[PDB]
DNA sequence: TTTTTTTTTTTTTTTTTTTTTTTTTTTTTTTTT
DNA sequence: AAAAAAAAAAAAAAAAAAAAAAAAAAAAAAAAA
């Protein structure tokens, strides 16, 4: 059937480069993705700090 | 460095040696007849010619001459109830064949032994084979490789290998690897090996051995049948030999005694040196029948009557309140609870009174102890669970006469 | 979805319309990849078997990156396999600690120290046979929570959620998404979790002894329409067919080994109809 | 020297190289590696039988046929010599001469997985008793039997086991494909007439053969083909016939009546006979057959107080107890406590009515219904 | 620069703890009255 | 609806597997000369 449909088995590495951004740079270099994490960072440092208050 | 040492024991080049005496011990023209005769009858004294055991010894000297002669190897099951004279046999047996191999009157062979309870885990057998043949002590994996590679490749001159393995039920285990590799190298054509199995139950091939071990163990069986007392009477009187220490009725009522009971040769031996000890207390130079009389009541002993003769007033009332509790409910495990309601029906019949219930669990460990009776731990109090190890009519013998 | 409570108190056409399913779930994979860069996970909750479709997305979009694949389907799969998995053969730290959740601090604090290193996993049937229980769901819940590693599952069972609280629900920042192909379960259901003629199989490699034997016993009970152990005894030593007992108990431990008597408390009871006994006993005449 | 100790050595129950019992299965397993050695396909296979039905034989006898020594290369392992259950790969590897990084199971395996691959010849491996590598999960055993789906190997294996649905119990999961599915091989247990042809080989092998009438081999043969039907009894009572008739006689031919008393023998203290009466006793008048230790020493007591005899207490009783279940009569449960330990009879009435051969004394414990 | 000593790390071996199998006993379900 | 068997499940003992510790062995660093 499969390569993964040992009987044996259970899991599979396919390990490249392990040692002891996700995407493409086309997709960074876009503005969307860009206003997106500026938009994101900024209401996320505005909730952590509004919980920052809450809790001080 | 004891480094060295440890790496020449394990190596074998340091003997294990023991420390000796600073006195030179006694010597036989100095001693009695009483003491010869109780050291005659010691059980590690074996005898060169074993009385009663003449036809196991042809059986199985028929077998090792003819696997020694035939130089193919096999193997053998003797087995018995203990104390009737297998290892004996089989090491007087080795003993004959070796003056025999001595004296060019049979080929030469190598005889190695083990013993399944000297040994802590059964793979630890391929450990002491192993150190029978070079010396040197290993691991048992690079000792199974090794005896692996001496029984599998065929080498001359091989020579004739008998291996011995006693109490071969304790090599058994759930996987039962050790006793197929011994019972499987005399199957093969290179290795002349010859494995001959002592143990005591007559039925253990087909009861916990595998389909291929009781395969390849075979039929050829040999069984030790005890000892009567005709049998117990010649072994102890040809230990006694020419003395006149003994009387010819003594040593036949130990004879009706042991052979009844066990069939035990070790069981005889030791009785008729507690008589000679007890003989040997009175002043008499002969061992009469009330030294013996009075052996046979020391050394096979019932003392639960003593026991319930010589406890306190209110343990005597409380072993007489679990009988009367295992009378009333019927059943024979009682709780602590109905016993105490016993225990106060009984004292307040005696007139005296009982301690509290606290203390009641004290008299209850302190009998519990001492096994006359059987009871929990005293945490759950009074709904710990009391069986009477003593029988019933062992208490009402012991307190009313 | 609403279910009726009364229910409980009272108690060709179909290969091109899978080949459109299959390009139309193949078009989310870009998506996927912009989803699992913010940190979300992805769960696959349709009908059919999810199996091709999480392995052509391991092919064509992550065949780069350190993806382990855990079948969790696979009937003789541990917490020990994956976490020694990860822990030797990506990160190549040797055997993970006993402990389980130890040893998912150690990969929390292993990857701390290697960022832009993704560890992708793709976990066919994440309730599967041994991931049913809470503490694998903790684990991999706490696998989940990491920066580095990346989750996609597959989801199948009606009653998944009942094993997810809310601390599990909030470590696994799910993605649903309802890819519902109609595939059979084949490689899922194929392992092992999921006769008269092996009667008379077994019978052929019997001896004559034990032909004599289950003869007696099967006699027995068709006259008779189980049978003690006592008379069955007396019969095999009035027709020479055994030296002892224990070779009759031995004979009888070899019917067990083959399912051919049931032994009950010794009752003997042939756990087939009598109809079918008296075919075979009809058989050998 | 003599004919008996000539008989004695040939037959022997050791390996041999003509197998007259093993005809059809020979050519069979020869059948079957021509036609994985001229297809270069892989396989697998799983023979099973009786313990002495000639399987190792049959194998070992193929593993030394120089026909197959220059297209397959044969490697056999016996699968109780191993350490462990993990440690085969390695011994794989020590049967294979492979370099391995070492010292984990985990490399000797892939070095086994590499060496499969790109191998120059194909390989035979045969695992014999491989029952032994059963275990819970049973990891080792479906990655031995998955290496003929491994891409581009050429390994054909043969596993050898007693059990006759070992791949059907053990290794089910196996059937879910069809390629990876062992193909079955049953020996037989031998008949009559393989055995008398087993025996004039073996006689006719050193020209012993005016020792054995044909009366006798036909006589021992249909008991044993009768019994067990495997040739290692077949030898062993063949070898016990001839050196009881050399001890005895010491030329006889050996007759009916030898061979007749060595097959009636392959197929007492009084405190024991006490305790196998109070046990019996106990048994006839009560239903219940869970009888303790100590229940059984105060009916005992009893016995013995009814016949004027001084009883042992409970702690010889323990050990009087013990020396019966060795020889097989009774089975005693053991619990925390001596007194609970739990006594089975596990013999007919009848058969411990013969064993004490003492009827003046069972006839009068068993009308002793009054002590119970 | 070469040799010998003492530290460090790896590998093997033994011990202890946890898991798994196996036997026994109970216990909730099922069939008969 | 109760009495009695019966199969399933729990308790417990016993044996094996795996983890942990301790010792042996090999490699490395630092002193001896
Ligand atoms: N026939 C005999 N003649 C003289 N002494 C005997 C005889 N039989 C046994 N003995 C003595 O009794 C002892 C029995 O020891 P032996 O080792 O032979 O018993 P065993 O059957 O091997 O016991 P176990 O089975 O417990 O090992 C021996 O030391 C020997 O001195
Ligand atoms: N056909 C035969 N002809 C002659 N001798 C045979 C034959 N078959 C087996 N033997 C003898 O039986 C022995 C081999 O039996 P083998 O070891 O093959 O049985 P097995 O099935 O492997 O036993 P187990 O299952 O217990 O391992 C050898 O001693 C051989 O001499
Ligand atoms: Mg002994
Ligand atoms: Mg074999």
């Amino acid at each position: 059937m499969d390569p993964t449909i040992s009987v044996s088995k259970g899991c599979f590495v396919y390990k490249n480069g392990a040692t002891r951004s996700l995407l493409g740079k086309e997709v960074v270099q876009q503005p969307f993705y860009e206003e997106y994490r500026k938009a994101w960072n900024q209401i996320n440092d505005h909730i952590a700090d509004l919980q920052h208050r809450s809790y001080a | 460095t004891p480094s060295q040492k440890m790496k020449k024991i394990r190596a074998g080049e340091l003997s294990p040696s023991m420390q000796q005496r600073t006195d030179l011990p006694a010597k036989d023209s100095s001693k009695s007849e009483l003491q010869l005769a109780r050291e005659q009858l010691h059980v590690s004294v074996v005898p060169k010619s074993l009385p009663c055991r003449e036809r196991e010894f042809e059986n199985i000297y028929a077998f090792l001459e003819g696997k020694i002669q035939d130089q193919c190897g096999g193997c053998m099951y003797v087995s018995g109830v203990p104390g009737t004279g297998k290892t004996a046999t089989v090491t007087g047996v080795i003993r004959t064949l070796q003056r025999m191999a001595k004296q060019n009157e049979l080929p030469a062979f190598e005889y190695l032994e083990i013993n399944g309870m000297r040994l802590t885990e059964p793979r630890q057998a391929y450990v002491q084979i192993y150190k029978q043949l070079t010396g040197k002590t290993v691991s048992w994996e690079q000792a199974h490789a090794l005896l692996e590679k001496r029984f599998t490749t065929p080498a001359p001159r091989r020579v004739t290998t008998v291996l011995l393995v006693d109490e071969l039920d304790i090599l058994c285990n759930r996987r039962q690897d050790v006793v197929y590799n011994l019972l499987d190298w005399p199957t093969k054509s290179a290795a002349k090996l010859v494995v001959v199995t002592i143990a005591n139950t007559m039925d253990l091939p087909e009861r916990l051995l595998m389909g291929k071990v009781t395969s390849r163990l075979g039929l050829t069986r040999l069984t030790f049948q005890p000892y009567s007392h005709k049998q117990l009477q010649e072994i102890v009187t040809a230990r006694l030999g020419g003395s006149e220490t003994f009387k010819g009725e003594a040593v036949q009522l130990v004879a009706r005694k042991v052979a009844a009971v066990s069939g035990d040769a070790r069981r005889a031996l030791d009785i008729c040196r507690r008589a000679t000890e007890i003989a040997d207390t009175a002043a008499v130079k002969c061992v009469t029948m009330l030294h013996v009389q009075q052996a046979l009541a020391e050394m096979i002993a019932s003392a639960k009557v003593q026991a319930i003769r010589n406890c306190s007033r209110m343990e005597q009332i409380f072993l007489q309140a679990i009988a009367a509790e295992v009378t009333r409910t019927g059943v024979e495990e009682t709780t602590f609870m109905g016993v105490y309601q016993q225990v106060e029906t009984i004292a307040a019949f005696m007139g005296v009174t009982f301690p509290p219930p606290g203390r009641a669990l004290r008299l209850c460990s302190k009998l519990g102890a001492e096994r006359l009776i059987i009871s929990e731990h005293s945490r759950n109090d009074l709904f710990q669970k009391i069986l009477l190890n003593v029988s019933a009519d062992d208490i009402h013998y012991a307190l009313r006469v | 979805f609403v279910p009726e409570s009364d229910g409980y108190f009272h108690s060709a056409e179909h290969e091109g319309s899978i080949n459109a399913i299959m390009e139309e779930y193949r078009s989310y994979f870009p998506k996927w990849m912009c989803i699992l860069n913010e940190g979300f996970n992805i769960l696959l909750y349709g009908l059919g078997s999810k199996h091709q479709l999480l392995q052509s997305f391991h092919r064509e979009v992550l065949h780069k990156q350190t993806v382990l694949v855990v079948n969790g389907f696979f009937p003789s799969l541990t917490i020990k396999d994956m976490l020694d998995s990860i822990t030797s053969d990506i990160l190549d730290a040797g055997i993970s600690p006993a402990n389980p959740h130890e040893a998912v601090d150690m990969i929390e604090e292993e990857f701390a120290l290697i960022p832009e290193t993704h560890l992708f996993l793709i976990v066919h049937n994440l309730d599967g046979a041994m991931l049913r229980n809470v503490k694998a769901q903790a684990i991999l819940s706490r696998l989940a929570r990491i920066p580095n590693i990346h989750l996609l599952a597959s989801i199948d069972h009606i009653n998944t959620p009942l094993l997810w609280d809310q601390g599990k629900l909030c470590s696994f920042n799910f993605s649903w998404w309802d890819c519902t192909t109609m595939l059979p379960y084949t490689n899922e259901t194929a392992f092992e979790n999921s006769a008269l003629s092996s009667m008379r199989s077994v019978f052929s490699s019997l001896t004559t002894n034990s032909r004599g034997i289950y003869m007696l016993i099967v006699k027995y009970q068709l006259k008779n329409k189980g049978m003690p152990f006592r008379d069955l005894y007396s019969s095999c030593r009035e027709a020479f067919l055994v030296s002892s007992d224990l070779a009759l108990r031995a004979q009888l431990t070899e019917f067990l080994d083959h399912k051919l008597v049931k032994s009950k408390r010794e009752q003997l009871t042939i756990p087939i109809d009598g109809a079918l006994l008296q075919q075979f006993l009809e058989e050998q005449e | 020297r003599n004919k008996y100790q000539n008989a004695r050595r040939v037959l022997n129950s050791a390996e041999t190289q003509n197998l007259p019992g093993r005809e059809s299965q020979l050519q069979e397993l020869r059948e079957f590696f021509s036609n994985h050695l001229e297809s270069q396909t892989s396989g697998s296979l799983y023979v099973s039988g009786q313990p002495g039905t000639g399987k190792t034989a049959c194998l070992s006898l193929l593993l030394r046929d120089p026909d197959f020594s220059k297209r397959l290369q044969r490697v056999y392992i016996n699968c109780t010599s191993i350490a462990s259950v993990g440690a085969v790969y390695k011994k794989l590897c020590t049967e294979l001469q492979l370099k391995v990084s070492g010292r984990t199971e985990r490399d000797h395996l892939e070095a086994i997985q590499r060496h499969l691959k790109t191998a120059k010849r194909m390989l035979l491996l045969v695992l014999d008793e491989i029952d032994q590598l059963c275990t819970s999960r049973q990891e080792v055993l479906y990655t031995i039997f998955e290496w003929p789906a491994l891409p581009g190997s050429r390994i054909l294996l043969v596993g050898i086991a007693n059990s006759l649905d070992l791949t059907d119990r053990a290794l089910m999961r196996l059937n879910a494909r069809c390629e990876l599915k062992p193909r079955l091989m049953h020996f037989p247990p031998y008949s009559k007439q393989q055995i008398v042809e087993i025996f004039k080989s073996r006689l006719a092998e050193a020209e012993v053969l005016d020792v054995f009438p044909p009366v006798t081999l036909q006589l021992l043969a249909a008991k044993v083909s009768a019994i067990s039907g495997d040739v290692r009894r077949a030898l062993d009572i063949g070898r016990r016939v001839v050196e009881i008739a050399e001890q005895q006689k010491r030329l006889k031919p050996v007759q009916v009546t030898q061979v007749a008393a060595v097959l009636n023998k392959v197929y007492f203290p009084l405190q024991q006979k006490l305790m196998l009466c109070t046990l019996v006793l106990m048994l006839r008048n009560e239903r219940n057959k869970d009888i303790s230790m100590g229940r059984l020493h105060e009916v005992y007591r009893r016995v013995c107080a009814k016949r004027n005899i001084l009883a042992l207490d409970q702690a010889e009783f323990t050990g009087t107890v013990d020396l019966v279940e060795t020889r097989g009569i009774l089975r005693i449960m053991r619990k925390k406590e001596p007194r609970l330990h739990k006594v089975l009879l596990q013999w007919d009435e009848e058969e411990v009515h013969a064993a004490l051969s003492d009827k003046q004394l069972i006839a009068s414990i068993l009308s002793d219904t009054a002590c119970l």
